[PDB]
């Protein structure tokens, strides 16, 4: 896998490493939590522990988000990966009206 | 009730009878007491017939009536 | 000004009930062979089936969708005194899996409906014995658990129920239940129950005295920010009623709110027992279907008067 | 002026806004217009034009805006929303 990575091929490295018996350790450091859309409490998960509802809702489709997502660290808004990609393909303002130029405040 | 004995084409074990304005249904496998009794009509009944093209449908017509009463026995 | 066309969909048995999703891209159909089918519309605009299975031992009467915010959830009522909840799981061929079943009814479950989205994930079931049961799922992430929240006795054979789609902060939840009893006595057939926050219990608010014929369908219209509520009743003649709440005195807040009932339209063009009534999204067009094999579309006019706007036939031949 | 304004408010014609202005009376007139017509898009757009904060604080205007947003969502016009 290290040789493959040195060669510049990355996908093959992941494919090979998927066959390792020993799993690695999780990242110890900064993590992301989401404010519940109902109780506004700090919930570490896709489902609330108090309101038992979905905590993360897309800023475009307004549907519950369970898989891959993107958000602006400066503005705190985000949603579905494909939806936000389509939105930022042409537009440059935060789609929730916050006024943040999330591209310039996120692409560090 | 001994008048208008008839058997449902779809359910060979179901029979019907009517006396005056009261109608009863019987199950030949356990025909000791009527399985069910329909609501008694004021006017005496005149005809009772099962629908051959529809399962568990019975039709009744009474004396001097312009309306025919249909019953759906397909619940059980 | 309505034109019709035939959708190239193949069905082998008689279709009992059809229902749309929220976005109008998914359809659910119940057949006469205790079968349920799901159809999806492609980008080109064609419809293709995606799932099919048998659900209950008795006949299947009604099947309805839930709001997409809770996922893809369907609720089906059966003549076998059961009400099943189905959720779609895909791993991509769709694989619908039943998640829960309510069999608390002692008679055949006649109708099943979903509560409005702003009130959570609730469901209502009206049975033939005169019992309306309202259940709620405390956790939206666990579909297999449900609790019976409310139970109401109507003393008459329930035939149809309808929620109030109002989502305002000043309107308490409302549910209307009809009846199809054909007793010779002249009795009311429509009653309305309004939830009371002070008691956490639903209480009867108003009974439609003017309705004595058996009722087959009842439908609230979308609120859309109006100041009153619109109800449609299906009988030997289609009826439209308007309910306007009265100003509640600030001296004391008591029981159910008083309302003023006025009829605004009564059509008898079907000349038969009207079977189904439905509203559009905006609550401005009413669709009615009766025993005459015809579909009638009614709309208001410049003088705020109700008149027929479309007539069609079951075969699709225009009139 | 008073009589004509009262008549227009009880009538529901948008032309009476010139008399009432963007105040509570204008809100009542818009409510009557919606009751007759059901158009929420026009009411939403008009109520946003330089209306004072207290005027914008009414529940009815917020409800109309939310209904318009929900309708737009039900049409997949997300970018418009
Ligand atoms: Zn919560
Ligand atoms: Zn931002
Ligand atoms: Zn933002
Ligand atoms: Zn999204």
């Amino acid at each position: 896998g290290e040789i493959l990575y040195r060669w510049g091929l990355r996908e093959k490295r992941a494919e090979v490493l998927k066959f390792v018996s020993c799993p690695p350790d999780p990242h110890k450091g900064i993590e992301f939590g989401v404010y519940c859309s109902h109780c506004r409490s700090e919930v570490r998960g896709t489902q609330c522990a108090i309101c038992k509802g979905f905590t993360f809702q897309c800023a475009i489709c307004h549907v519950a988000v369970r898989g891959s997502s993107n958000f602006c660290l400066t503005c705190g808004h985000g949603g579905h990966t494909s939806h936000m990609m389509e939105w930022f393909r042409t537009q440059e303002v935060c789609p929730t009206g916050c006024g943040c130029h999330c591209l310039l405040e996120s692409t560090f | 009730a001994v008048q208008g004995v008839t058997v449902d084409p779809y359910f060979h074990d179901r029979v019907a009878s009517f006396y005056e304005g009261q109608v009863a249904i019987w199950d030949l496998r356990k025909f000791e007491k009527p399985v069910l009794t329909l609501t008694e009509q004021p006017k005496p009944l005149t005809k009772v017939a099962w629908c051959p093209t529809r399962t568990g449908l019975l039709a009744t017509l009474t004396r001097d009536s312009n309306i025919i009463r249909l019953y759906d026995m397909q619940h059980t | 000004m309505f034109v019709a066309r035939s959708i190239a969909a193949d069905h082998k048995d008689l279709i009992h009930d059809v229902s749309f999703d929220f976005h109008g891209r998914r359809m659910a159909t119940c057949s006469s062979d205790q079968s349920v089918k799901v159809w999806d519309k492609s980008e080109s605009g064609d419809w293709h089936c995606t799932a099919s299975w048998k659900t209950h031992s008795g006949s299947v009467w009604r099947v309805t969708w839930a709001h997409p915010e809770f996922g893809q959830v369907l609720a089906s009522c059966s003549f076998d005194r059961t009400a099943a909840v189905w959720e779609e799981i895909v791993g991509g061929q769709s694989h619908w899996v039943k998640r829960t079943t309510l069999v608390d009814s002692r008679t055949s479950v006649t109708d099943v409906k979903f509560a409005p989205k702003h009130m959570g994930l609730m469901l209502a079931t009206c049975s033939a014995d005169g019992i309306v049961r309202i259940y709620e799922a405390p956790d939206v992430m666990n579909l297999s658990q449900w609790s019976l929240q409310h139970e109401i006795s109507c003393k008459l054979s329930c035939s149809c129920i309808s929620w109030n789609p109002s989502s305002s902060r000043a309107h308490s939840p409302m549910i209307a239940v009809g009846s199809d009893d054909s007793s010779p006595n002249a009795m009311a057939k429509v009653q309305i129950f309004e939830y009371n926050e002070n008691t956490r219990k639903y209480a009867k608010a108003e009974t439609l005295m003017t309705v004595t014929d058996p009722v087959h369908d009842i439908a609230f219209a979308p609120n859309l920010g109006r100041s009153f509520h619109i109800l449609a009743i299906a009988t030997k003649d289609v009826r439209i009623f308007t309910l306007k709440p009265v100003r509640k005195e600030l001296t004391s807040s008591g029981g159910p709110t008083k309302f003023e009932i006025h009829i605004v339209a009564q059509f008898d063009n079907h000349n038969s027992q009207v079977w189904r009534v439905s509203w559009n999204i905006t609550g401005t067009v009413l669709a009615s279907s009766g025993d005459d094999g015809c579909v009638r579309l009614w709309k208001a006019n410049y003088m705020d008067n109700w008149k027929c706007t479309g007539i069609l036939k079951g075969n699709g031949s225009p009139v | 002026i008073e009589k004509l304004t009262n008549e227009m408010k009880e009538a529901g014609n948008l032309e009476g806004i010139l008399l009432t202005g963007l105040t509570k009376d204008g809100v009542d007139l818009m409510e009557s217009y919606v009751d007759r017509t059901g158009d929420v898009q026009t009411a939403s757009y008009c109520m946003l034009q330089g209306s004072p904060l207290d005027v914008l604080k009414d529940e009815r205007v917020q409800y109309w805006i939310e209904n318009y947003r929900n309708l737009l969502d039900a049409w997949r016009f997300w970018h418009k929303r």
